[PDB]
């Protein structure tokens, strides 16, 4: 998991799956949007947050062999920590996730 | 979810009252809300209590 | 979920036949028989040594 | 930030026409559980003793000052997870019943 | 009004045992970018006779059950601190330090009963051994991936000097502690080698880790100044600072060192009932 | 040598006079649990009688 | 002090409570005064614009300070015998306030041709400070936790095998 | 002898017997129990509590050439201290006492 | 009321002179299982014009009258220190300390001046060469025995090494100083060897030289407690306690930590006039 | 916490009509135990001098003042396994008797 906390516009970073990670997390007009750090270097841009669909959409950038994160359902900043979670997935278990998302 | 495998291959593991009850109140905040109240005046302390016993 | 877990418990620790027992296994052993083999180390006696 | 499952007059369920167990929010919630918690009687709370209203040997009891009961109330108004101080008192006593009133001030 | 947060740790057989903020708790820390490893001292008040046996009977520092069944824990205990702030009710907690105790003392007579200890990082390796061959005929960064493999501590490295071939690097170490005074004898005094928490860093001297986290910094306690080294002030607690990392320096009092900066060397002071609760910084020109 | 209750009745106290509802709730499971983790055993250990 | 109107006449003023017996000590105690002090500290750290910062308050121990006389001799040793007291706590019920976990620090007497038949005598007690004021029990000895009395010694008693033998089994 | 005390749930641990022991006794319900660690390895879990009796049943555990545990009479955490003791005997002492029991 | 005793006396070529307990005297004494020397510090106040003259002017350091008919007095004098009780009379005195004056200096101007001494003990064999040679190949008690003869003192040693043969074991030895470390070095840290007052001691770690002597102790000044390698305490001046001795320790706030244990190390603090009158002890867990 | 054998007005073992040694639990040891401290002498304890009450120095013997002789009392009430304090002392001497009454407080 991530732990987080209740504010509208917010920033994560920790070492998950051997590589170093910073999530920043911010309120745009409706939906949650997310930026994604790997080992200082850009990944992605203005992720549109949602529940069960992964943050990272593309190959190049998900795994070679890295994991991926992913909500339960749709964020909400006055929820976090509170009956909405983010969890981790590691190569293994996103393979398979994905594998069963068809 | 909040099960313990408590019998293993050496014999079986009894846990302390407050292990048991923290993780019964865990499981009802689950149930409920993240800010329920758990006391022994509210009738949800007391099915919570009945629980843990 | 709690009252399956405790019937599931009640049924795991019912059983404890023979053939379907584990670890617990070794007092139904030592009801009649003899209990394991205990590890043991097989030592040497009269081994030559020389020197000044 | 609390809530509770509403109770009749009774320290009963109530369950709505449609038949829905209701989560009271904050302040009817603080309510209830303040009213609940003056009711305890001590010695009764399984898992924590020395919790409650000491009933039977501190107002009911022929006494000397009347003051240990006084903080024992007190408490019990406190340690609700909402309530922050107690503004008054009155420990009435006027001929054969006991009387108590408070005004609790709460966060929200 | 903000309060204070600090917990103490102790990965003690049956579980943790946790030392709250409520109590007298007074600790120093020092970090630097070297191969001598961290230390941190600790002031502890008023533990009743329970706790003094649960604790200070595990600190032996002599050897039992001899067969050794595995290692690491059942030699000595670990110790994990974390300070941080607390505002209504909402937790800013941060980590600092981790290690094992090593020295053990009693300072204060009745009524109050006080300890000191002194607490090391990574000092488990001066136990334990090497089992694998180092590589014979490699380069630095195979070195530093080996020695990273043989503590166990995930490791990075970037160095201009990543492409340079050794011969015989690593074949005179006794235990696994001497790994480090290896790495950073080679290409001393550029290559900086130093074991933060639970990572190995190597790196030029002059390097910021991470560019893109450099902590903007505008509130001092203590007032800049030049330190023949680069700059050196102080401040509150502030999570951010880490080392390595950089920091923006703008000041009031004296604007002509504002600039950006290394962080070479650390200070902790923090304490539950005491004034001190600082961190005191030195930092190089970022190259 | 102290005793041990275990009951699941001690849950219920007296606020819980007038109150059918929660009473009748605490009862039926702690005879659910009396049927189906003490008789069980009883009835167990009869047929452990050789 | 308001608050409680009791409707009682005769109650009392001031008792200290044996807090494991619930007993009343010297109750026979003329008060002269009682004084209640509170003391906290600050901690501020000096900023560099010309401000000034405060990032939390410890908390001391209170100081109660009451003056006593004592009307005859039983009276003199009780007050020795509650200074020299060293396993128990007290509860002081003051004119309206009620404190719990004090303990006497001195005691000081007077020996004047102003005052012969009774001696003045000044107390002082100091609370013990112990964090969760409100602790938690169980009912049941069955529910207690564990305690660890870590890493002892151990100790050789001489006694042969065949003792324990015929003092287990045998009965002896 | 082994140092007790009268707290119905403890464990202590000691180094006897060249070897490194940690029991725990605890109060269930009617009798006591037992819980015993070797060399930081569990051993067994739940062992009962009576006089006479060793602790531990098996050769696998109690020795090649390690000792045993006795309680000279049926202990209950009141009495610690004060009439019930609990007795550790090395091999040769062990292997005797087997040998006289029956 | 008993009151204390505190004698220290000086040997000058006419004859003893004494320091009674009368006049204001601070001494710290530092003892320990080691081959470096015992230390003492001496604080002296009220010497009168004469007595300055006489003992301040014998601390020379330089060498007079090279031919050198003899040896040891003719270099420095030597310094011995007893401390005790007085009760009604009766006395208790006992020698704590033997050493020679090193080390000079005034420390408090007028009205008072005040002087302090540095004492170290068989320091007369830093000047003393060797004169015997020392045997071939011999086993290590011969060894011993030799480097006691050599020194000048009674020995007495006690390991389970006793019976190990060496080969040139004292074949690069300058000054008779050197013996002890030679005698440390082979079998550290098992064997402990250190001289205390004018005796050579040797022996493993955990052996008590004298096993009736146990002196048990049930009265602390400073409370016991755990200190990572045994158990560490203070106590009024007890005579009985020594170095290698053993002690019975009976707590009441600890009594987790009673047993029979060794001791290490000790440290003294007694003055005439001042409030210390003190005894450190370190001990480790008896075999 | 404490224990004795039962004894008489005459300080003898007293039997029961099975004849058996009784063992007093708390309380009624305490009096026992307190009758015969206040009854034993000083100077009659071999192995423990200075302990007993001084009749023959103190009461007996003309004395001026007669606190020696409450301070020596007290002292022997004390040093009983379980008395903690004493809450009166009168000392009446009032006719031709030493009339003396005390009232002590044990844990129990």
């Amino acid at each position: 998991k991530i732990p987080l906390t209740a504010v509208p516009n917010q920033a994560i970073s920790f070492n998950a799956g051997s590589s170093y990670w910073k999530i920043r997390l911010y309120q745009n007009m409706d939906m949650m949007n997310a930026d994604i750090s790997r080992d200082g270097v850009i990944v992605c841009h203005g992720v549109r947050c949602f529940g069960g669909i992964p943050l990272l959409q593309y190959s190049h950038q998900y795994r070679p062999d890295y994991g991926n994160f992913v909500f339960d359902r749709d964020a909400d900043w006055t929820l976090f920590g509170d009956g909405i979670n983010l969890f981790y997935l590691d190569g293994a278990e996103f393979a398979e996730y994905q594998a069963l998302a068809t | 979810m909040a099960n313990y495998n408590y019998i293993v291959d050496t014999g079986v593991i009894v846990a302390d009252t407050a292990d048991v009850l923290s993780d019964v109140e865990a499981e009802f905040r689950a149930a409920l809300g993240a800010n329920i109240n758990l006391a022994a005046s509210t009738p949800q302390g007391s099915l919570v209590a009945a629980e843990a016993i | 979920a709690r009252s399956s877990v405790m019937r599931n418990e009640a049924r795991i620790a019912n059983t404890i036949n023979p053939n379907v027992s584990f670890g617990t296994f070794l007092d139904a052993i030592c009801a009649l028989m003899g209990i394991e083999r205990g590890s043991d180390l097989s030592t040497f006696g009269y081994g030559v040594q020389v020197t000044g | 930030s609390t809530s509770t499952i509403r109770t009749g007059t009774n320290n009963d369920i109530l369950l709505d026409d449609n038949g829905n167990m209701v989560i009271l929010r904050d302040v009817e919630a603080c309510a209830q559980d303040v009213r609940a918690a003056m009711l305890m009687r001590t010695g009764e709370n399984i898992f924590d003793v020395n919790s409650g209203v000491g009933y039977f040997e501190y107002i009911f009891s022929p006494q000397k000052s009347y003051d240990d009961a006084r903080k024992s109330i007190a408490d019990a108004i406190l340690s609700s997870p909402d309530v922050t101080g107690i503004e008054q008192l009155d420990i009435d006593i006027t001929g054969e019943v006991f009387g108590v009133d408070a005004k609790v001030i709460t966060i929200h | 009004m903000k309060k204070r947060i600090l917990r103490v740790t102790f990965n003690m057989p049956y579980g943790p045992e946790v030392i709250r903020e409520d109590l007298d708790v007074r600790v120093r820390i020092m970090k630097a970018a070297l191969r001598i490893q961290n230390r941190a001292t600790m002031e502890i008040f008023g533990l009743t006779t329970q706790l003094r046996e649960s604790l200070l009977s595990q600190f032996t520092a002599w050897k039992h059950r001899q067969r050794q069944v595995g290692r690491e824990d059942e030699l000595m205990i670990k110790v994990s601190v974390e300070a941080g702030y607390s505002d209504q009710g909402r937790e800013q907690v941060s980590r600092v330090f981790v290690g094992e105790v090593a020295i053990v003392d009693i300072i204060s007579p009745p009524p109050d009963i006080g300890i000191r200890i002194q607490c090391y990082t990574r000092q488990i390796d001066r136990t334990k051994t090497i089992r694998n061959m180092p590589p014979a005929n490699t380069t630095f960064v195979k070195f530093v991936e080996w020695g990273a493999n043989e503590m166990g501590l995930n490791f990075i490295c970037d160095t201009s000097y990543n492409d340079q071939v050794l011969k015989n690097p690593g074949r005179s170490i006794t235990v696994a502690s001497a790994i480090l005074a290896s790495i950073q004898d080679m290409y001393m005094p550029d290559v900086a080698a130093f074991v933060d928490d639970d990572i190995l860093i190597v790196k030029d001297r002059d390097k910021v880790i991470r560019p893109d986290e450099v902590t903007n910094v505008n509130s001092f306690v203590g007032i800049p100044s030049w330190s023949e080294w680069g700059v050196e002030f102080q401040c509150l607690f502030e999570p951010s600072i880490r080392v390595a990392g950089g920091v923006a320096v703008e000041s009031l009092m004296n604007p002509s060192v504002n600039g950006n900066y290394v962080i070479t060397a650390l200070e902790y002071d923090l304490a539950s009932r005491d004034r001190p609760f600082y961190i005191k910084v030195m930092g190089s020109p970022a190259a | 040598l102290p005793a041990y209750n275990s009951d699941i009745q001690q849950a219920l106290k007296w606020l819980h006079n007038q109150a059918p509802g929660i009473t009748g709730l605490i009862q039926r499971k702690a005879q659910w649990y009396d049927r189906f983790s003490r008789q069980f055993w009883a009835n167990w250990e009869r047929d452990v009688f050789h | 002090m308001l608050g409680i109107f009791t409707s009682l006449l005769s109650s009392r003023s001031f008792s200290i409570v044996d807090q494991n017996t619930n007993q009343l000590v010297a109750a026979d105690l003329r008060i002269s005064r009682v004084n209640t002090r509170f003391s906290s500290v600050g901690q501020r750290h000096m900023l560099e614009d010309g401000t000034t910062k405060m990032d939390s308050r410890t908390i001391h121990p209170m100081e109660i300070i009451v003056e006593v006389f004592c009307p005859s001799i039983d009276v003199v040793d009780q007050i020795n015998q509650l200074l020299l007291d060293r396993d128990t706590l007290y509860k002081v019920i003051t004119r309206g306030m009620v404190f719990e976990r004090m303990m006497c620090t001195s005691e000081a007497l007077n020996q004047t041709p102003d005052m012969i038949s009774a001696t003045p005598a000044r107390l002082t007690f100091s609370q013990v400070l112990v964090q969760n004021p409100k602790p938690i029990m169980f009912r049941n000895a069955g529910d207690s936790s564990m305690i660890d009395r870590g890493l002892a010694l151990a100790e050789d008693v001489v006694g042969s095998a065949g003792d324990l033998f015929d003092y287990a089994v045998n009965g002896v």
